[PDB]
């Protein structure tokens, strides 16, 4: 399976640099260009640059928006692609992909990493507070409070429910995000079945588990 | 630096409607060597990293639905979705690779639906946030159509305007529905001045608001 994986994203202050890495796997890394591409949250796709194949002697192109200030290069040994990335500002705020570019010949990007959100900003890293959410169908939730930078991930029962979750984009006021997250069940299994909700928040190093027990 | 435009800007279609969305080059992607036009299709569902539809203009790449076609050449490029389904909710991307590379600014492709009312569900704060000087009083809208609706809030039957954030999910993929949080925060001290709590969802569906409501003091 072709696999890309996006890392080094997160928080950095205005004026500082980061180092993104994109590991990749089940394809000759050597014989593809790779690009980088970014998302500002709600808005459009922008290619940065791209750093080619062996053939072409592994020679780099970039955007106008950040040629001069960004840097691509790759680990040929280790089938790794990296952005350097300086001097950022909040424009730089943005989720970064990497996607397997050209061969030689075929002109598509194929095969597209999950990405890493990068967040421009000062403010400072603060863990969220969970606060459980307790009730044909019944409704369960929980909130996800006072915490900074994006991303949170919640999941309901380490991943055992899907199909009936509703998981709120955040929302920021006085540098602090705040979401919430529902799922809803069938009352023939609820309470009979614990119902938990997972939240990590790797910024912080919190990773909580918080049981909804009725009332 | 070859700028590119996509039109229009949104859709909105219906299950099994005909849809086209158009694509412009400021250049010509067509190579002379190899007589094919360097121009792709990329589909972006929420939360969703971008996938591959088309290249070379109208090439299908493995897997993806006969429904999804690409066509033209030169400076001007058309995706067309021959029978919308509702799994099709997405921004769509064109992207040249003549020189360099470059994308259009997407067009979102949005379901239009029969209308659906919502299921409304309220959370008094938790004993965990009131013991930290908090207090959040939680109103989930589930799976309505279409997105917009009235969310009220009434303290002791006044209602409340000061404090209330809402935020909605992307359109599901299934049903096509939307879903809605609202959250009125409150200190504890103000929180426990009062007893009777309600949400009120006012939508198109109905003169008549879906409420829920709950009274502090009963808790
Ligand atoms: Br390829
Ligand atoms: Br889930
Ligand atoms: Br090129
Ligand atoms: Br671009
Ligand atoms: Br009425």
């Amino acid at each position: 399976e072709v696999k890309l994986v996006e890392s080094g994203g997160g928080l950095v202050q205005p004026g500082g640099s980061l180092r993104l890495a994109c590991a990749t796997s089940g394809f000759t890394f050597t014989d593809y260009y790779m690009s980088w591409v970014r998302q500002p949250p709600g808005k459009a796709l922008e290619w940065l640059g791209f750093i080619r194949n062996k053939a072409k002697g592994y020679t780099t192109e970039y955007s106008a928006s950040v040629k001069g200030r960004f840097t691509i290069s790759r680990d040929n040994s280790q089938s790794s692609l990296y952005l350097q990335m300086n001097t950022l500002r909040a424009e730089d705020s943005a989720t970064y992909y990497c996607a397997r570019d050209h061969d030689g010949y075929y002109e598509r990007f194929a095969y597209w990493g999950q990405g890493t959100l990068v967040t421009v900003s000062a403010a400072k890293t603060t863990p969220p507070s969970v606060y459980p959410l307790a009730p044909s169908m019944v409704t369960l939730g929980c909130l996800v409070k006072g915490y900074f930078p994006e991303p949170v991930t919640v999941t309901w029962n380490s991943g055992s429910l899907s199909s009936g979750v509703h998981t709120f984009p955040a929302v920021l006021q006085s540098d602090l995000y705040t979401l919430s997250s529902s799922v809803t069940v069938p009352s023939s299994t609820w309470p009979s079945e614990t119902v938990t909700c997972n939240v990590a928040h790797p910024a912080s190093s919190t990773k909580v588990d918080k049981k909804i027990v009725p009332r | 630096d070859i700028v590119m435009t996509q039109s229009p800007s949104s859709l909105a279609v219906s299950a099994g409607e005909k849809v086209t969305m158009n694509c412009k080059s400021s250049q010509s992607l067509l190579n002379s060597r190899t007589r094919k036009n360097y121009l792709a299709w990329y589909q972006q569902k929420p939360g969703q990293s971008p996938k591959l539809l088309i290249y070379w203009a109208s090439t299908r790449e493995s897997g993806v639905p006969d429904r999804f076609t690409g066509s033209g050449s030169g400076t001007d490029f058309a995706l067309t979705i021959s029978s919308v389904q509702a799994e099709d909710l997405a921004v769509y991307y064109c992207k040249q690779s003549y020189n360099l590379r470059t994308f259009g600014g997407g067009t979102k492709l949005e379901i239009k639906r029969a209308d659906a009312a919502p299921t409304v569900s309220i959370f008094p704060p938790s004993s965990e946030q009131l013991t930290s000087g908090g207090a959040s009083v939680v109103c989930f809208l589930n799976n309505f159509y279409p997105k917009d609706i009235n969310v009220k809030w009434k303290i002791d039957g006044s209602e409340r305007q000061n404090g209330v954030l809402n935020s909605w999910t992307d359109q599901d993929s299934k049903d096509s529905t939307y879903s809605m949080s609202s959250t009125l925060t409150l200190t504890k001290d103000e929180y426990e001045r009062h007893n009777s709590y309600t949400c009120e969802a006012t939508h198109k569906t109905s003169t008549s608001p879906i409420v829920k409501s709950f009274n502090r003091n009963e808790c």
